[PDB]
This record gives structure tokens, sequence and C-alpha cells, in this order.
């Protein structure tokens, strides 16, 4: 199962 | 960073003449991952070859394999072709059944 | 014994051919079990080995959305990419990512990773202490401090060490026919005359799982490995792999040659010989 890192971005 | 693709041309199985086996050829070390990849049965495309889906390894370089089912015989003689942004020209890999 | 689970991000930006391609494949060991692809005419997840299919459709919902929503997401990380490195938005560019766990024989965390790449060089990556980052440069220490400030380690830990973990335990479980099951090479030693005096002793390792494999030549048990030719280990294509070993000897000499083939799904430590 997948990890839903919230607001990550570069 | 680009990186020229490495090549292996062999069968999933030792090969026997007239016996049904699969034809391979596996490209990897390459990006970026934007490849072309023909097996050629006596310098014609095969059609309806396969692949496995893009994946890279722990370098980030990238990786395919592409496939057919065929029946070597003594005289048909097999290869795969490869072109990447990092060769100017197509290159061609023989299959050789002792590699 | 030990085992991994991880998950790879290509995000590829393609000016005049559309919008940026979003790929993920995830794999256990060397077992590929799910993939998403935006290119697809329905998107979504779809199971890519047998034991992957008996999750249930709110896996497969959640799972979906994930990669949809990280499609825009990573279009955007490209975006912002050409503005850190100030680069034209004319270009084709490539943002990977690799990150999961390893496990030991009991099922417990060895280790998590979180590593990401622009344009095939390292850009940032979550330190083994899942707790700090290493950037490779003054664009990637913009990206650390926006993920410092919003405690993108602590979340990635508790992926790393829960959900990660669990979901590799029961994954093997399932799995657990093939997985957790190792094959064995099928090992012989060819002969292949160079010349009058000189001779190629290749040692093969066939049908093998999972990938790693330790093939090497002994002349009178001194390693050769600086005279040995070794192919990268390949796919067979039926899950399995191949890899070879060859030295260059001298024709007359080929029994002070043994080839040893170490493998998780053998016993002993193997030792072949050219069998005239």
């Amino acid at each position: 199962e997948e990890n839903l890192l919230d607001f990550v971005r570069f | 960073i680009q990186r020229t693709p490495k090549i292996q041309v062999y069968s999933r199985h030792p090969a026997e003449n007239g016996k049904s086996n699969f034809l391979n050829c596996y490209v990897s070390g390459f990006h970026p991952s934007d490849i072309e990849v023909d097996l050629l049965k006596n310098g014609e495309r095969i059609e309806k070859v396969e692949h496995s889906d893009l994946s890279f390894s722990k370098d980030w370089s990238f990786y395919l394999l592409y496939y057919t089912e065929f029946t070597p015989t003594e005289k048909d003689e097999y290869a795969c072709r490869v072109n990447h942004v990092t060769l100017s020209q197509p290159k061609i890999v023989k299959w050789d059944r002792d590699m | 014994g030990s085992h991994s689970m991880r998950y790879f991000y290509t995000a590829m930006s393609r000016p005049g051919r559309g919008e940026p391609r979003f790929i993920t494949v995830g794999y256990v060991d060397d077992t590929l079990f799910v993939r998403f692809d935006s290119d697809a005419t329905s998107p979504r997840k779809e199971p890519r080995a047998p034991w992957i299919e008996q999750e249930g459709p709110e896996y497969w919902d959640r799972e979906t959305q994930i990669s949809k929503t990280n499609t825009q997401t990573y279009r955007e990380n490209l975006r912002t990419a050409l503005r850190y490195y100030n680069q034209s938005e004319a270009g084709s560019h490539i943002i990977q990512r690799m990150y999961g766990c390893d496990v030991g024989p009991d099922g417990r965390l060895l280790r998590g990773y979180d590593q990401y790449a622009y344009d095939g060089k390292d850009y940032i990556a979550l330190n083994e202490d899942l707790s700090s980052w290493t950037a490779a440069d003054t664009a990637a220490q913009i990206t650390q401090r926006k993920w410092e400030a919003a405690r993108v380690a602590e979340q990635d830990r508790a992926y790393l060490e829960g959900l990660c973990v669990e979901s590799l335990r029961r994954y093997l479980e399932n799995g657990k026919e093939t997985l957790q099951r190792a094959d064995p090479p099928k090992t012989h030693v060819t002969h292949h005359p160079i010349s009058d005096h000189e001779v190629t002793l290749r040692c093969w390792a066939l049908g093998f799982y999972p990938a790693e494999i330790t093939l090497t030549w002994q002349r009178d048990g001194e390693d050769q490995t600086q005279d040995t030719e070794l192919v990268e280990t390949r796919p067979a294509g039926d899950r399995t792999f191949q890899k070879w070993a060859a030295v260059v000897v001298p024709s007359g000499e080929e029994q002070r040659y043994t080839c040893h083939v170490q493998h998780e799904g053998l016993p002993k430590p193997l030792t072949l010989r050219w069998e005239p």
C-alpha cells in the first residue's frame, strides 16, 4: 500500500 | 546526464532447434527513458513483440524487457535493434545461443 | 527471510506531445505487483500479480486516487523544477521517486527509503534516521526547507514504520507460494575454444529467483575477479533470472578452474567444473 503524503510538493 | 543502454539478446530457455521458446532483448542502464527496440528475424521486424512495464534501478537508470515467442532453427538468424538519444545510429546485436 | 517493498514513480514531460506522463510500479522483492499509467484509457492502479487481486474494491479505489492525485502533483513538481534550475519550457525532463521499506525474517523494519531524482541525478532523499533530509544542491534545499516546515519526515516515518511494513507482511502471506519461495539456479559450465591454446569456460545460472546471486571463478582456489567477464543479471520472462560468468583459460589447464555459485535457494554453496 502506498503513502498518501499530504501537501508534499517540490 | 544521458546514459547509453546495455543490450543483451538471449532466449528464455536453452535453445534447441525446432523447439518453441522466447526471444528476449533486455535493455538497461539507460537514461532518459525513451527507447526504440525491435526484434529482427533475418533482418526483418518481428510483429507483436511485447515488453515489460518501465522500471528503474537503484542508480536511477531505466530497464525494459522486449520479448516474442519463437522457434529457433539452424538457419534463421535473430537480432535486436536498439535506438536511444545517446546513439547516433541504431545498434544491432545478434542473437548468439552461447551468450 | 528478508524482504522489500518499493514503489517507483516516473514523471516525464514531453513538450508538444501532451501533459507529463506519470507512471507508478510497485514491487515486492523482484516481483512487480501493481502498476499505474496516466496514459491509460482508464487510468487506474492495476494488479500485476495473482495475490494482490484479492484486495477489495476500497483498496483499488484508494490506490487509484493516490496515483491520480500524484499525476497532477508531479506535473506541478516538473513546472517547479524548471524554475529552480532556470530551464526553458521546451525540454523534456524527468522526476523519479523510489520509496518503501526493508523487513527482516520477523517482519520488523530494517530500514525505510524515500529518494527522489531530477534528470537522473539525486535531488532529495530521506536519511536512514527517517527524520532528516539530504539535498543534493541549492534547488533541493528549497524543497528541504518546505518539507522541514511541513514535517514531511514525521509523516514518512509513520508510513514506513506502520502501513509499509503492515501491508508488506500481508502481501508476503497472501503471496507466500511465490514471494516466499526461492528458486535455485540450474547451473552448467560450457566450453568454447578461442584458439589453439586458450578456451572460454562459461558458467551458467538459469531459472533462479530472487535475482540476487554470486557467480565467481577461482584458479587454484584463488578468485579471478579482474579476469572474469560477468554479464548483468537478466530476466528470463517467467519471473526467473539468468546470469553467467566466463574466464579465458589456457587449453589443458581447464581443471584448475572452479565456478562457485551462491544463491539463497542453495544448500551449500555449489562448486562446478567443466565436464567433458
